[PDB]
């Protein structure tokens, strides 16, 4: 059984349960750092914070123009970052309803999102046009390395635990190991 | 006679000796009451809003509502005097006008003055209509 | 201009519809627009259809790539 | 006319919708179901999808009967050998002219070669 | 890849004939963004009269909303681009200054009927007549009518504005419109301003209203509350001459 | 069950008995009662409702057919019964989300009594004031709706009634 | 007519489709900017002389 | 005589009444029941504030002054002018010639609404700008009176909801 | 060559 | 080749750049969120650590109607109540530097 | 089955694309699309003017004004919206010129932001 707070919900007996709330498909869901919160993304344009204590919204942050793709928890848990239609890359903290930083220089659409195990940088990857992968700075908002070479759609990626490889795959059945201080 | 403009593109005002005459120059406009244009402008604003909500707005709308005004004017016109030369026009008149702004914006301002098939059409829909029975 | 892939036939039907009588070059200019237009719906709804770790393509998939460019439904 | 009246008497004003369609499409739209949110207002916007529909009924009813030189309006394809006897036949181009007033757009082709 | 075969087979030759002659179309030199990159990176000399365009300050930057004669300046250099060497009708400009003033008042209408309620009643002279009009509530209305049919019997008076005591009641807890407002009723449609992108993008992208004023503003997560939340109750080297360089650039910039 | 959904029932049964003796009086043909059918038994795992879009959109479909004949139609086309449900289908979206956007607005700055308690912030919109902004925005209001769901149906029945009993004297007449 | 070099060619055709438009897609801004970039060309082309003269010039070493 | 019947006393220059007239040539150039539950059946058998006001003003009128209002009361564009109405509405422009006599009395029937309803909302707009300040109605007022008569109810643009779509119509027939 | 681009 | 620079390879070039601009990054993980609270106080950028900003806020009287009637139909100075550029003379001297090169060739 | 041409182009289309299935209803979708946009292209046309290019490229432009800023475009290309790079980049200057909050050990992970910005006494 799934455990609940409310005093209504003393002692009941369910294994599963429903969040609510959101307009449009959902296309990302992301566990906090026993889990305590949850971030889902959706095509109406918002993200929504989800407590699995009381299993209710929390709040609504609404930074992005169109639809949005990703959303994904830093890898301790209070910053967070997200990415869409509209080619930019975005990064909150839970304490602040607007974004802290904005990531500007894709020409294209945002498909696939990654943070660095130290909690300083992203990773980000655009398709169509402009098949890279860009690696973002957080506490100036710059981009400090693009890699090259993907020709097919781009739907995952991975950093080591080491902090010192990457990994990208496509649609074409390729993926592709990169050196993140050689940029090779 | 009738008053008559300065036309030459010389210039008027200039205390130069380049003096040139109309016969009869029409006479510049001039106020003076003490209510100029330059405050009234800073209050037309002011008349519409109480003129819909029947000051009222936040610094950071008035800004957002001129710049409003501003795009449509500089996109109106735009599109207006392209069309007018499209037809084979040497001057922009109210009918562009009035056609840009029914056609895009669904804006009508009183007081300033049919597609049928042919018979390929008829001939496919007979052709249709004859399979379906 | 180049070649293209809609048949400037099916913009005549259109035009007998409405009575209008075209010449050649608005025609061609028309069926590459609206081969520009197919094209781009077909992007916005692979998009979409990708969006959701699939490879089967669904009627809402078109529905929502219509609805972001700003496009009257379809019922 | 108060809102609260109007609430109270909700048992008497229930529309034919079921409580299936009325839960899934509110869930489809955000709005958790009656069991956490009341009936009541379940209830009542259910009404107004009915009002709404049967407005939208009774117009192109109106233009079926004001139809009844002589060619179809282009852009409504649709139908078969036209039903049978003097019966009135619900079809596309009165749905089409009723809901345009609604802004909606309906038109079709009407053959494909 | 044996079904590819017979749907390929399917079509007949003309559009097979048709699908093949694409290969023939010479790529995508896509030479054509030069223009846009250009757009980024006897007789009349024309030039001349249409650099006029930009020696005229913005309604933005004045402060004033554009009037007949602000409009009339813009209208020639837009003329003499697109050709016309005539110019422009004398009644152009008042038509469109009224155009202008129409437009601006259908978009503040819209925002203002979804985001206010109890508007002074039809009883004379005020209120929203034959056009669309805002809600009320149950106490409001119950205290209209009986003040509507109090004045008939006369025995109540309006203000100088012609309001009742009820109508100017509501009317003063009113206040000017925010940014909140705009966002909200920006959710609703497009309020008349689907043409203009870069308005609404401005509107969403911006900060929140009261989010500057109210930085260090929080509250906490909290199981065991209502909504399981917790509301607390070289010459002159610049590092050294750096202060007096501000101070004089400042005064320079006034 | 209700007033409301009953005499709708009880119109269209008018309609069709009177349209049998229209038949009958035409000849100097037959129709069947309406009745719904319900789904097998069906099961559950937690508290949350049952997502099965095939079903639901039958059901739909068949309430807005119930609707078109009270309406006058007879018969129909496939197309056009398919393109109004979907717009029935966005409609009822439509009205949600809108009840939602009002429900869940920021808060303004409190004022009067409520500020010299000490309150900070307060909803923007009243429990009611969501309910009518959210009716107001969809094309309705309380008085209407009430309208059509206590009279309009009722008067429709009693013309009904009056022409079924004048084609009853009629036909007795005929006969004669 | 081969059946597999026509299905060959007609899937090669198709897999390289590129569509070209007709009109350029439009690119927004504020009017703030465009009119402020222009004012400031044409000041800095009336300061320059149209490049005849380089007013950036520094001589000597400071 | 319109104008004065709906209250306005005054003396209008030309370009009120030219706007008025305008308005109301575009509203005529763009303009049991069949619909009824009888039709449901396949046989037929046969059948077995401004008064007010108006009130106010009238009272408080004259014998003189009441008399010329009566005597104004008849004003029409159509009585005893078929052949000018038919001429100024372009009937052969827009439709087959010669319409029977009963749709002229309809549009007869119409216009004189149509003008006293944009006459009755125009003084009420002067008044309101009036009490704002510290003659007749001007040109600009009947352009305000005419914009709220386009406007249209809500449930016309509800399917528009949510979205980015602008609303275009039709010229409204008030 | 983006090498002699880049020096 | 045209132009210096080739479009479709500008993402390569900006990312050798990017090389030679930024060839040491701190790669080193952390193992909870104090040492990432540490380490995004010692890579602080003055920049970047500014406050945010302010929010957007809004007798001599018969001499200045004295004046003012004074400057009655006044073509110019009524206006005002000044950069010279100089275009002009400029545009002169190009015509004479053309004229004068012009005759120098015959 | 009689299927018209065109929709069996659509669909090899969509295949040679790496779309391994399709719904029925996509092809006519599309083809009634495709009807609707070229009768309101010309529609326009007609009243800009025996209709020219010039007049089809101007209600092209027309149209281009409220709708269809989507597509692939990449360098400058109108996609996403068609907002300007520029402006985009001058926004990021703005907003990536403060500091990052502050947050102690003891508040990582359960601080909220303020009471005006979150779902209270929703219920």
């Amino acid at each position: 059984p799934l455990k609940s707070a409310l005093e209504n919900e003393k002692n009941l007996k369910v294994n599963n349960r429903k969040l609510i709330g959101h307009s449009g498909p959902v296309y990302g869901v992301s566990f906090s750092d026993s889990s305590k919160l949850l971030l889902s993304c959706s095509a109406d344009g918002q993200i929504r914070l989800w407590s699995l204590e009381i299993w209710a919204c929390l709040c609504i942050y609404k930074a992005h123009d169109g639809p949005v793709f990703r959303v994904l928890w830093g890898p301790h848990g209070h910053y967070f970052a997200s990415a869409g239609w509209d080619k930019t890359v975005r990064v909150f903290t839970q304490d602040h309803a607007s974004a802290v930083r904005i990531m500007v220089g894709h020409d294209t659409s945002i498909s696939a999102l990654a943070w660095h195990p130290n909690g300083t940088y992203v990773f980000s990857a655009s398709d169509e046009m402009d098949k890279s992968i860009r690696m973002w700075s957080v506490i100036t908002g710059n981009c400090v390395r693009i890699f090259t070479g993907h020709t097919h759609y781009i739907t995952a990626l991975e950093c080591a635990h080491n902090g010192k490889i990457l990994a990208s795959a496509d649609t074409g059945g390729n993926i592709f190991i990169w050196d993140i201080e050689k940029g090779t | 006679p009738q008053p008559v403009p300065n036309i030459g593109g010389a210039g008027s005002g200039r205390p130069t000796y380049t003096s040139g005459q109309p016969a009869l120059p029409k006479t510049p406009a001039f106020q003076l009451e003490g209510e100029g244009e330059r405050v009234l402008n800073k209050k037309k604003l002011d008349e519409l809003v109480r003129q819909v909500c029947g000051n009222m707005l936040t610094p950071e709308v008035e800004e957002s509502v001129l710049n409003m005004a501003d795009a449509f004017v500089d996109n109106v016109l735009h599109q207006a005097c392209r069309n007018a030369k499209e037809r084979g026009s040497k001057v922009l008149e109210i009918r562009d006008i009035q056609l840009v702004l029914e056609r895009v914006y669904n804006i009508r301002i009183p007081g300033y003055a049919k597609v049928q098939p042919n018979s390929n059409w008829i001939k496919k829909m007979s052709a249709v209509q004859a399979a379906k029975v | 201009g180049p070649k293209l892939l809609w048949n400037p036939e099916n913009v005549r039907d259109v035009a007998d519809a409405l009575g209008i009588t075209l010449s050649e070059e608005p025609l061609r200019l028309l069926a590459q627009d609206v081969e520009y237009r197919i094209g781009q719906v077909i992007v916005e709804s692979l998009r979409f259809m990708r969006a959701a770790n699939r490879t089967t393509l669904t009627v809402q998939d078109v529905s929502l790539a219509l609805r972001v460019l700003d496009v009257e439904p379809l019922y | 006319a108060s809102l609260r009246e109007f609430l109270n008497k909700m048992d008497d004003y229930a529309p034919i919708i079921p409580d299936a369609v009325t839960n899934y499409y509110m869930t489809r739209a955000g709005l958790p179901p009656p069991p956490q949110t009341d009936i009541r207002l379940a209830r009542l916007l259910a009404l107004a999808t009915q009002k709404f529909i049967a407005d939208i009924a009774a117009d192109a009813y109106q233009y079926s009967r004001i139809r009844a030189l002589g060619i179809q309006r282009p852009g409504y394809g649709g139908g078969g050998q036209g039903g049978s006897q003097n019966r009135t036949v619900l079809t596309m181009e009165d749905l089409g002219m009723a809901v345009s007033e609604f802004g909606v757009n309906v038109k079709r082709s009407e053959f494909y070669r | 890849e044996r079904r590819l075969k017979g749907e390929v087979m399917q079509l007949p030759a003309r559009d097979r004939r048709r699908i093949k002659e694409l290969a023939h179309n010479d790529f995508d030199p896509y030479d054509a963004l030069a223009n846009v990159l250009m757009e980024h990176a006897l007789k009349m000399n024309f030039d001349l009269e249409i650099r006029k365009r930009y020696a005229q300050p913005l309604a933005v930057e004045s402060g004033e909303f554009p009037d007949t004669s602000n409009i009339e300046s813009r209208m020639l250099p837009f003329c003499y681009e697109a050709g016309l060497s005539s110019g422009h009708a004398p009644d152009a400009a008042q038509f469109m200054s009224i155009a202008t003033e129409t437009f601006i008042k259908e978009v503040m209408s819209a925002i203002f009927s979804r985001t206010r309620s109890n508007g002074p009643g039809d009883s004379g002279s005020a209120g929203f007549g034959l056009g669309s009009g805002w809600i009320q509530t149950h106490r409001y209305r119950k205290q209209l009518a009986k003040e509507e049919e109090a004045f008939q019997r006369g025995e109540i008076s309006r203000d100088k504005m012609g309001l009742l005591p009820v109508e100017a009641k509501a009317a003063s807890e009113r206040g000017p419109l925010g940014m909140a407002d705009v966002r909200l009723a920006l959710e609703m449609g497009d309020c008349g301003l689907a043409g203009f992108p870069v308005i609404v993008k401005s509107v969403i992208y911006g900060w929140r209203e009261g989010e500057l004023e109210n930085w260090e503003d929080y509250t906490y997560v909290d199981p065991s509350r209502p909504d399981g939340i917790a509301i607390p109750s070289w010459e002159g080297a610049e590092p050294e001459t750096s202060d007096l360089l501000n101070a004089v650039l400042d005064s320079c910039l006034a | 069950s209700s007033r409301l959904t009953r005499r709708i029932d009880a119109n269209i049964r008018q309609m069709q008995e009177t349209r049998k003796l229209c038949s009958k009086i035409g000849v100097i043909i037959q129709t069947h009662p309406f009745v719904e059918a319900d789904i097998e038994p069906h099961y559950i795992s937690g508290e949350g409702p049952v997502m099965a879009g095939e079903v639901c959109r039958s059901a739909l479909q068949r309430s807005v057919a119930k609707i078109f004949y009270h309406a006058g139609f007879e018969e129909l086309q496939p197309s056009a019964l398919d393109c109004i449900t979907d717009i029935a289908s966005d409609y009822f979206q439509k009205l949600v989300r809108t009840f939602n956007v009002y429900r869940e607005a920021e808060k303004k700055p409190a004022t009067g009594a409520a500020a010299e308690r000490g309150a900070r912030f307060v909803p923007r919109f009243t429990p009611e004031e969501v309910i009518l902004h959210t009716l107001d925005e969809n094309g309705h209001d309380i008085d209407s709706l009430e309208a059509y769901a206590r009279d309009e149906v009722e008067r429709l029945g009693n013309k009904l009634a009056q022409i079924h009993e004048r084609m009853k004297g009629h036909l007795a007449d005929l006969l004669r | 007519v081969d059946s597999d070099e026509e299905t060959a060619a007609v899937m090669s055709a198709l897999a390289n489709w590129n569509p070209q438009p007709v009109v350029p897609q439009p690119v927004f801004a504020p009017l703030k900017r465009q009119y402020q970039l222009a004012r400031l060309h044409e000041q800095l082309q009336a300061a320059t002389n149209g490049g005849r003269t380089n007013i950036f010039k520094v001589v000597g070493f400071g | 005589q319109m104008m004065y019947v709906s209250g306005e006393t005054g003396e209008p220059s030309l370009e009120t009444t030219g706007i008025i007239e305008d308005i109301v040539r575009q509203q005529v150039i763009e303009i049991g029941l069949p619909w009824e539950p009888a039709s449901f059946y396949s046989v037929e058998v046969p059948e077995r504030q401004r008064l007010r006001k108006a009130d106010e003003r009238t009272k408080a009128m004259t014998k003189e002054e009441y008399v010329t209002w009566s005597e104004f009361r008849q004003a029409s564009f159509t009585y005893r002018k078929g052949k000018r109405f038919r001429e100024w509405a372009g009937f052969g422009l827009v439709t087959d010639s010669k319409p029977s006599d009963d749709i002229i009395d309809i549009l007869g029937f119409l216009t004189f609404e149509m003008v006293q309803t944009l006459t009755e909302e125009a003084l009420k707009i002067k008044e309101q700008e009036d009490l704002h300040r510290e003659t007749p109605v001007e040109p600009r007022h009947i352009q305000e009176a005419f914009r709220r008569l386009q406007q249209r109810p809500k449930k016309a643009r509800a399917m528009l909801n949510g979205t980015k779509l602008q609303q275009r119509t039709q010229l409204k027939l008030f | 060559n983006l090498n002699q681009i880049v020096t | 080749d045209h132009m210096e620079l080739d479009p479709k390879n500008i993402y390569e070039v900006e990312a050798k750049i990017l090389l030679a601009t930024y060839p040491k990054l701190d790669l080193e993980p952390t193992k909870n969120a104090e040492e990432t609270i540490a380490k995004l106080e010692k890579l602080a950028h003055p920049e970047h650590s500014h406050k945010p900003p302010e929010p957007k806020v809004r007798d001599e009287a018969l001499a200045a109607e004295q004046e003012r009637y004074m400057l009655t139909l006044d073509e110019r100075l009524s206006s005002k109540l000044w950069e010279p550029r100089f275009e002009r003379f400029k545009l002169i001297e190009n015509i004479k530097q053309e004229h004068a090169e012009k005759k120098e060739q015959e | 089955s009689p299927r018209p041409r065109d929709a069996r182009t659509l669909e090899l289309l969509l295949t040679a694309q790496g779309v391994t299935s399709f719904e029925p209803r996509v092809s006519q979708l599309l083809l009634d699309f495709a009807y609707r946009h070229t009768a309101a292209v010309l529609s326009d046309a007609l009243h800009l003017s025996s209709i020219t290019a010039n007049a089809v490229a101007l209600a092209i432009s027309s149209r281009l004004g409220y709708q269809f800023r989507g597509g692939g475009g990449g360098y400058y290309g109108g996609g996403g919206g068609g907002a300007s790079k520029d402006w985009m980049l001058e926004l990021a200057r703005e907003r990536n010129k403060v500091a990052l909050p502050r947050v102690l050990p003891s508040e990582w992970g359960v601080r909220l932001p303020g009471e005006r910005f979150v779902l209270s006494g929703v219920s």
